[PDB]
RNA sequence: AUAGAGUGGGCUACAGGCGUAUUACAUUGGACACCCACAAGUUGCCAAAACUGUCCGAAUAUACGGAUUGGAGUAAAAAAAAAAAAUUUUUUAAAAUUUUUUUUUUUUUUUGCUGAAACUAGCCUCCAUGAAGAAGGAAUCGCGAGUAAUCGUAGAUCAUUAGCGC
């Protein structure tokens, strides 16, 4: 997971440190 | 951690308060009502509340 | 899912409310409700109490009867519906 | 003035075009322009014992933060010896950080080639030249070849 | 006191070039003197014909019907822009421009236009003795330009307020 | 194929229009109401056609019955974009670069 | 004098050898110098770098069939600091240190005419002279 | 600095480091045994030994799969239902 | 806290993520855009020269 | 009935075996901060690797790695107005405030998300358990400059689901 789960990093794999915008 | 400067957000409406400093402008905008002119009394309606500050 | 609104089971209640003619859980604790209960969807959450209740579940083949018993209490009914792939 | 032609498409695989000149402005200040990546940059050149060299507003040792880098941006400057005398004025867009370094290098070079002729190349006699500075003013327009329309398909 | 700017959209540059060239056409005629005797014109250097570049998008299909995961190819939509740009103090020829591009109609090309101009308030009389200088042009109107049988002549229209 | 048996699914999103169910949706994503939010989606979505929430639309092409690989960029499926596009019979669609 | 700035410029590309930073093999590098310097004065390092790696020149090259090949010498410095390398790794990962220190031992054994470089470095020398 | 414990995780172990002092930069041949006694107090005031909880996860999926229910047999069979190497049981 | 004054003047809320209902009421609605997505002739066209029975009337021999 | 609907499955099952990818097996590294570094990308603003600082190197399976499995869906920060005012905390001599304690206020986030319904079978967040794996034989594939590799990024279809697919 390059750390997916808790990280300063995997954490924009997982498409979260982005964060989401709010949209519909 | 991180987000984009410009929202630019949606599912809701407003009046948009803005301000331009390249010209000195601020800048309202109109949503609510389908017609323009409805719209007009609106915000001419809000600019009046707005000069009760 | 237990924000804004946690429990649905609209058809098992309509079956539910079928059976409460004289008691839902034996208020006449439980004395295993022999009427058959034979639901047609598995999406159902269970809600507390609801015990001692012969519950027929559909597989898409038949309908499966268990009873249910305290453990079960906090489940979707369709976690007890399967398909069958023992081997 | 007569200024002419300099411009090259030195690169493989895709070209490259910086249509701009260098050229003395009437205040004593010379302007150039250089890009070597797509990512661009331009400078502005004052002799003067003044704050010195400046890309992007700030000092340049904070923005350009690695060392290597440094010098990749003054390696023109290092190679010219002409190193202090200049107010360095200069801007920059986009790309990444030693692209910006060896395009803000390739501008401080046309800059320097108008303020010396010879130690640069140029377009002032038919676009030919040389001196020891005149081998870094035709920018290396390289850019990236074109992630591929097709497949890894191994 | 009124300023008009003009967008144009396009897929063919022929297209939206000869639009350009008959609005610029249209402006000069609109504001043109065509006699002496009467002498207040703005060709005032706000005026421009600014070209613009375009939204680079590339949108690539399979080439094949069925399996074929190799077979790709790419496609692509263009947008060709101008803005065409003037402003003038009357209205009867504003009215000339609006009329005449009600009339002269273009071929697979839209017209986004933006008026923002002077208009005069009325004020509830309390404000304004309770006011006893910046910008504050803050109308900014809005308008729909689809699903009820436009193909997109769409004009916008801003508007500037002025109530010292 | 069935792109019309959709559209009879589009029109029961409308017949029944979205508004009542949604209204309904919001009196259940109301946390003001302490209960009955239950009661109130316990029917609502029972007695609303199950048919007409906005899930069991698929969004088929037009041009054909294609019920996968759909475009919106233009309303139309892939292979029939390549024929008009090779055609030329479309807004301005080339062949890239 | 610039093959000083050549042979070190082709050490650090050759130290870069997996996809990253430049600047991480750079500082990587200086390092093994600054550990060179500590080493070699510890129990006088462009000068002992140049000396190994002139020491390891491959003048002739060889080509198997065994047919030698007269060689450009800047690929001989190029062969000559690839074969340095590999022979690092070889020493570091036995050691598994950083490799600043594997790099820096390597150089001054290659200095000292000794290690697997100067081997393998010699071996192919006169066996360039073998087949003629 | 007690990321160290090992009958825990990570976060509850700089936490129950924290609830006794420990900061970080510490080490374990740098604690006084009184605050051993304070942070085994502080483990039966937190919840015990990761062996308990997997004796207490024993029973747990234990009521799972005396539940008659497919994720009792997926745990007499070891399917994913998201490597049946490791069970819990 | 001046934006209060500007927020009481302009009655304004935080729009996304608070669980109170508003956002089901300014969102847009889908309506329109669900409806105009598909476009089917009825196969015989009330002017003249239906080709949807043409193709018929071709295949027939 | 090889025709249409309705409800629920199934199209995703699981000795084996094979293909394609990703992630690692560390120190050229992990973590954490930084300025929140500069992009493709202002036309009708937004990253990561790294650079700089700090912690870590015991066969520890390491603070590497992150598969499986249980469990739970929780904190606040900002500041305004009045009354009073010169109080809280140690040892056997000291300390923090000149703001302590009451009332009214008040924002901005927070809410598990989206959907009618998330057990199978979504996804998110946070705990806990922490597997193999210490670089891979025979065999073999791909590619010689802004290329491999590594690093993000945004577009599609999409209520949400692409982390790895394209």
């Amino acid at each position: 997971g390059k750390g997916d789960n808790r990280t300063r990093r995997g954490k924009i794999f997982r498409g979260t440190y982005r964060e989401q915008l709010p949209s519909h | 951690a991180a987000r984009a400067a410009a929202n630019a957000a949606a599912y809701p409406v407003d009046v948009e308060h803005s301000f331009c400093r390249r010209t000195r402008t601020a800048a309202l905008s109109t949503a609510r009502y389908g017609s323009r002119e409805a719209n007009r009394k609106l915000l001419l309606e809000h600019y009046n509340e707005l000069l009760r500050a | 899912s237990t924000w804004k609104g946690p429990y649905v089971a609209v058809s098992l209640l309509q079956e539910v409310v079928a059976l409460a003619r004289k008691h839902p859980n034996w208020w006449n604790i439980g004395q295993k409700a022999p009427e058959v209960i034979n639901t047609y969807s598995r999406a159902s959450v269970i809600l507390p109490d609801f015990i001692a209740c012969r519950f027929g579940v559909h597989n898409g083949k038949s309908f499966v009867g268990m009873e249910v018993q305290e453990a079960m209490v906090g489940h979707r009914l369709g976690e007890f519906a399967p398909t069958k792939a023992t081997v | 003035s007569g200024e002419a032609g300099s411009g090259l498409a030195f690169p493989a695989t895709s070209t490259s075009p910086e249509p701009a000149g260098p050229h003395i402005d009437l205040t004593g200040v010379t302007h150039a322009r250089g890009k070597r990546k797509a990512s661009a940059a331009s400078v502005q050149l004052v002799p003067a014992g003044g704050a010195g060299i400046t890309v992007n507003g700030v000092p340049l040792s904070s923005y350009f933060r690695d060392p290597a880098c440094r010098e990749k941006v003054l390696a023109p400057l290092a190679l010219a010896g002409a190193e202090t005398a200049y107010d360095v004025a200069a801007r920059v867009k986009g790309g990444g950080m030693m692209g910006q370094a060896q395009a803000i290098a390739t501008a401080l070079a046309r800059a320097l080639c108008v303020q010396q002729p010879s130690l640069g190349a140029t377009a002032g006699d038919g676009g030919n030249g040389e001196g020891p500075l005149a081998a870094m003013t035709r920018w290396d327009g390289r850019v990236v070849e074109r992630q591929k329309p097709g497949q890894a398909g191994s | 006191a009124y300023s008009v700017e003009i967008a144009v959209q396009g897929f063919e540059k022929r297209y939206v070039d000869m639009a350009c060239n008959t609005l610029g056409d249209i402006i000069i005629l609109a504001f043109a003197p065509k006699s002496y005797a009467a002498l207040n014109l703005a060709f005032g250097p706000e005026r421009r014909d600014v070209r613009l570049p375009w939204r680079r998008t590339r949108i690539t299909l399979i080439r094949g019907p069925h399996i074929d995961k190799t077979g790709m190819e790419q496609f692509e939509r263009r947008e060709y822009k101008s803005v065409l740009t003037a402003a003038t103090n009357c209205p009867q020829e504003l009215a000339r421009l609006l009329e005449a591009v009600k009339l002269y109609q273009f071929t697979g090309v839209q017209i986004k236009m933006q008026l923002a101009s002077a208009q005069r308030v009325d004020l509830p009389a309390d404000v304004s003795a309770l006011l006893r200088x910046x910008x504050x042009x803050x109308x900014x109107x809005x308008x729909x330009x689809x699903x009820x049988x436009x193909x997109x002549x769409x004009x916008x229209x801003x508007x500037x307020x002025x109530x010292x | 194929r069935g792109n019309v048996k959709d559209h009879m699914r589009r029109m029961l999103v409308e017949q029944h229009e979205v508004d009542r169910s949604v209204f309904k949706a919001v009196t259940t994503d109301k946390s003001v109401p302490l209960e009955h939010r239950l009661q109130v989606q316990r029917l609502f979505e029972t007695e609303v056609p199950r048919d007409s929430a906005a899930n069991r639309v698929v969004n088929r092409c037009v041009l054909t019955g294609r019920a996968r690989g759909v475009h919106r960029f233009a309303r139309l499926s892939r292979i029939m974009i390549r024929q008009l596009a090779h055609s030329g019979f479309l807004p301005g669609v080339s062949k890239a670069s | 004098x610039x093959x000083x700035x050549x042979x070190x410029x082709x050490x650090x590309x050759x130290x870069x050898x997996x996809x990253x930073x430049x600047x991480x093999x750079x500082x990587x590098x200086x390092x093994x110098x600054x550990x060179x310097x500590x080493x070699x004065x510890x129990x006088d390092v462009l000068e002992v770098l140049m000396r190994a790696v002139d020491n390891c020149k491959p003048l002739m090259k060889v080509i198997q069939s065994y047919q030698p090949r007269p060689l450009n010498p800047d690929q001989s410095t190029n062969f000559a600091v690839k074969w340095i390398l590999q022979a690092a790794q070889k020493r570091r990962a036995g050691a598994k240190a950083s490799m600043a220190e594997a790099l820096a031992v390597e150089l001054l054994l290659a200095a000292q005419r000794k290690g697997g470089a100067r081997a393998r470095r010699d071996e192919v020398h006169k066996l360039a002279l073998d087949n003629r | 600095a007690l990321a160290r414990v090992f009958g825990l995780g990570k976060s509850t172990s700089l936490a129950v480091s924290e609830a006794c002092g420990i900061s970080k930069d510490l080490k374990v041949k740098d604690v006084k045994d009184s605050y051993i006694q304070k942070v085994t107090a502080y483990i039966e005031a937190n919840f015990v030994t990761g062996d308990t909880l997997k004796r207490q996860v024993r029973e747990n999926v234990l009521e799972e799969v005396a539940i008659n229910s497919r994720r009792g047999v997926r745990h007499t069979l070891g399917l994913p239902v998201s490597a049946r190497k490791l069970r819990p049981l | 806290v001046m934006h209060r004054l500007r927020n009481t003047l302009f009655g304004r809320a935080v729009r996304p993520r608070e669980t109170t209902g508003r956002r089901a009421l300014a969102r847009p609605l889908q309506g329109k855009a669900l409806t105009d997505w598909y476009w089917m002739p009825p196969n015989e066209s009330p002017g003249f020269h239906s080709e949807e029975d043409e193709y018929e009337l071709r295949r027939a021999l």
